[PDB]
């Protein structure tokens, strides 16, 4: 790479005409090194004078409009995980990073389609009900009120009177975890067990 | 399979095995299983709260 | 055809069995004695009423640490409780009702259930949140799952229906070691402290001891004449207990390969449903059909007592691995701590 | 092979450029016998040259990510059942299993048309009520919270204080049906119906 | 052309590249009229001899899928009715009748437009609670349970404490404005009204 | 709307008819769980 500051590739068969600008936004990228002679580099097509990447163009779309403008938007019909395994082929690691929150931001909306939703129990006083109400965590829902009668400071104003079911749909937004090996936290889950 | 009634020839030949094997094993007389128990049970009747009750509050089952 | 000689072959040598029992049949010395010592009267009073269920409990099954039992409910709800606060520390509902077998592993980590759904569920107790996930569900079991119990946390034996009491890889979720042989589905699954060996009752009245690994026959007890409904080893796992329906248990020993002696009264007309062994194994502890279980000295033949209190059959029975409290699977929707 | 390293097939008229090794990842394939030269393939355009095969190019992608990078994508427009059949025809079987797999899934999980909906009535009281709310057994949904009196001591400071009837969505029986039940099985249901 | 084993095929402006005996798959589909030499085909690409097929190359996609190894699948973006129209206009009396298969079983899966319910009261007590809670029929959901107001029986295992109620959706095929009546059945009906 | 209630000579299942026209035809006892509706029978402009 000396000649034709538009360089084109033969991506996937596909003649992309890019500048070496781009490509040398991020010098950790395969094609940065394409952008340089290099004796090594031997990959090439002589019918076109183009070398040769043999991946496809259908993701390599969306990676080059990242590396082009320093930010991607992949299509709603075009699978966000073909454009990260198409990423880390030329090894961009803030692109495969961000990709990879998007991905798991996807999934965790898609998680909800399993029967997975996680519940938590609120306790309240008359009072103060309608303010946890009002002003409650953005993304969740109530879900049931019930009313428990009381003798310690009896019926109405109690803290127990009243008990606020809440709930979500489970999620994996930064990530999801199965298992933690550390031993002191099996420890401290079996002491609060019982 | 006609000439076996749905191969019940295998089941024969499980049961000629697991009898001779029944027969390889020793026997080892009544009384003297019966006595092993007996020693069993009678040494281990002093671990046994069942047999011998223990305060409450030094059982955590009268708790 | 060669059946000839098939039924031929096996008739001699069940004849020898036969006869090698009663070659190694002796006077039962255990039943001679009364010189040992006595038991007394076992009017034990309950210390914990756990009530909590609204269905039929069917199986009750003691943990490890002898605090925490699972008892399963007709309806499909398994209630891990804690027997000294009487607090619920898990509830787990299944996909299928109709649950029978309750297998606690031997760590306080994973439970085993099944029923008429065919299919064996393994619940991890321990997760990354600390609530209840299913860890699998075990399919290929053609026959309703009897009892199930686990030898480690990614191997397990599960009696079942369809002549079947295979054993698991719990992780592959494939039947490893298959055992066929039983011609009534097999109910009952007690495991040897050794837990090298198992044996299963089953409608056939036939209790068969098996090599777990091995996948044979080691051993075909018969004193029964109707279906086993459940056995309990010995903490030596020499002997077991048999009860059936009908009005006497069996006590079958694997190194005489006889029954040693039988538990039998005209006082009771009712069918056995649980067997139990304390720690040391001089009482017998029996549930029964009729509404309340009896406790026998297992040494003498005669019933210790019967810790009446229940109103509705005492569907199962299961004593602490500390040998010391005994707890009731009974209809009533209670669990009853007997100390 | 017969030719470069590199080489072109004419997948339903899309030229798709890739390396043998793409392609002979797999010994056991048509990609891998159309790399080899055997005097039952003739195929080569007449334009500029690439082997003839007349199959799906949509329907090739995720196949050729299959064998680029080891793992299939599936698009959000490219249906699971054509990856299936076109994996099917190229004898890819692990890659048939995969397809298959996610098939059952979404199957068994949307394919409830009536949804079933299993439901469970658990009882418990005010202090285990937030623990087992809160470590609610994952693939279940809380529906209802039945406050009820106790039968001792006032309507409180009991067991019996409150239902929490959860429910899941299933397919009932992958039978739908009895499925051959046993004399005993059917014993066990007429006992514990009283 | 014909050149060959394949035929470039120009439907609607897209050249798909087929083979001559999947178009002779069955002579349903008017192609192997095309596939045949006899006089004809006046319109066509003066340049190789690509026949100008006006019709959408995306609904002749799940068409020439059937038509090349036996098999229907169609697209998650593309309508069922256009492969439909698609089918009629290529005349294949099988894939016809599979896509209003198709068609009729997605529609009568999801047949509600207001959704209608009917909605039962399931008088009851704490005890026997659970067990029709679990035994609920198949197809019907639970939806709320209330306890009754009552001072006999200390409210508590009072035998009518609880009425559950269920609903099982309608306008699926609606009974109460699919109406046939009968002149005994109206007198019963003023019979059980009074 | 229902008047009848038909039970199995067996008690495996049961059956009811109404003014609906469409008897129902109900397998009580299966391993799934719960009760399932089995059949349901038209055929009548007039109520059972």
């Amino acid at each position: 790479g000396s000649v034709s500051k538009w360089v084109r590739l033969n991506v996937g068969g596909t003649y992309f005409l890019t500048t070496r600008q781009t490509l040398c936004r991020d010098p950790k990228s395969f094609l940065y090194r394409l952008c340089q002679a290099d004796p090594d580099l031997d990959s090439d097509k002589d019918e076109t004078g183009a070398y040769l990447i043999d991946r496809d163009p259908t993701y390599f779309g969306p990676v080059l409009n990242y590396l082009r403008h320093g930010k991607l938007v992949i299509n709603k019909d075009l699978a966000e995980e073909g454009v990260l395994e198409e990423a880390e082929f030329y090894n961009i690691t803030s692109l495969i990073k961000l990709v990879k929150d998007k991905i798991r931001e996807r999934d965790s909306k898609t998680s909800q389609v399993p029967v997975k939703h996680v519940y938590r129990v609120l306790q309240c006083q008359e009072e103060e009900l309608t303010q946890m109400v009002s002003t409650m965590s953005d993304g969740w829902k109530f879900e049931q009120l019930v009313s428990i009668g009381s003798s310690y400071n009896y019926g109405n104003e109690d803290q127990a009177e009243f008990l606020c079911v809440v709930s979500k749909e489970l999620h994996n937004t930064p990530y999801g975890t199965a298992s933690e090996p550390s031993e002191k936290a099996k420890i401290l889950q079996e002491r609060g067990s019982r | 399979m006609a000439s076996n009634n749905t191969a019940s020839i295998a089941q024969a030949r499980k049961l000629v095995e697991q009898l001779k094997m029944e027969a390889n094993i020793d026997r080892i007389k009544v009384s003297k299983a019966a006595a092993d128990l007996m020693a069993y049970c009678e040494a281990h009747a002093k671990e046994d709260p069942l047999l011998t009750p223990v305060p409450a509050s030094e059982n955590p089952f009268r708790e | 055809s060669e059946l000839d000689q098939l039924r031929q072959e096996a008739e001699q040598l069940k004849n020898q069995i036969r006869d090698a029992r009663k070659a190694c049949a002796d006077a039962t010395l255990s039943q001679i004695t009364n010189n040992i010592d006595p038991v007394g009267r076992i009017q034990m009073r309950t210390r914990r009423t756990l009530r909590g269920h609204l269905a039929k409990i069917y199986a009750m099954h003691w943990g490890t640490d002898s605090r925490l039992l699972v008892s399963a409910s007709q309806d499909g709800k398994l209630i891990i409780w804690d027997s000294y606060t009487t607090n619920k520390v898990h509830a787990i509902p299944l996909r299928s009702s109709w649950v029978m077998t309750c297998a606690y592993a031997p760590s306080g980590n994973y439970v085993a259930c099944g029923g008429l759904d065919n299919i064996c569920s393994i619940y991890n107790l321990k997760t990354r949140e600390g609530n209840v996930r299913v860890s699998r569900e075990l399919a290929g079991h053609t026959g309703y799952l009897s009892c199930c119990r686990f030898l480690d946390d990614n191997q397990i034996v599960t009696s079942s229906g369809d002549t079947t009491c295979a054993l698991w890889d719990i992780e592959t979720g494939q039947q490893t070691t298959t055992f066929t042989g039983h011609t009534g589905d097999v109910m009952s699954l007690s495991l040897a402290p050794d837990t090298r060996l198992f044996v299963s009752g089953a409608c056939d009245a036939s209790a068969k001891l098996w090599d777990v690994r091995e996948g044979m026959c080691r051993q075909t007890f018969t004193g029964h004449e109707s279906d086993i409904n459940a056995i309990c080893f010995f903490p030596n796992g020499n002997a077991f207990a048999t009860g059936s329906d009908d009005a006497t248990c069996r006590l079958f020993d694997l190194r005489a390969d006889q029954e040693l002696m039988t538990y039998s009264h005209d006082n009771i007309i009712c069918g056995i449903t649980s067997v139990s062994f304390s720690k040391s194994g001089r009482l017998l502890l029996a549930g029964y059909d009729d509404f309340n279980c009896n406790v026998w000295d297992a040494l003498k033949a005669d019933r210790a007592g019967v810790l009446a209190g229940h109103d509705n059959r005492v569907s199962c029975l299961g004593v602490t691995d500390d040998g010391m409290a005994v707890a009731t699977g009974s209809w009533d929707s209670f669990l009853k701590i007997w100390n």
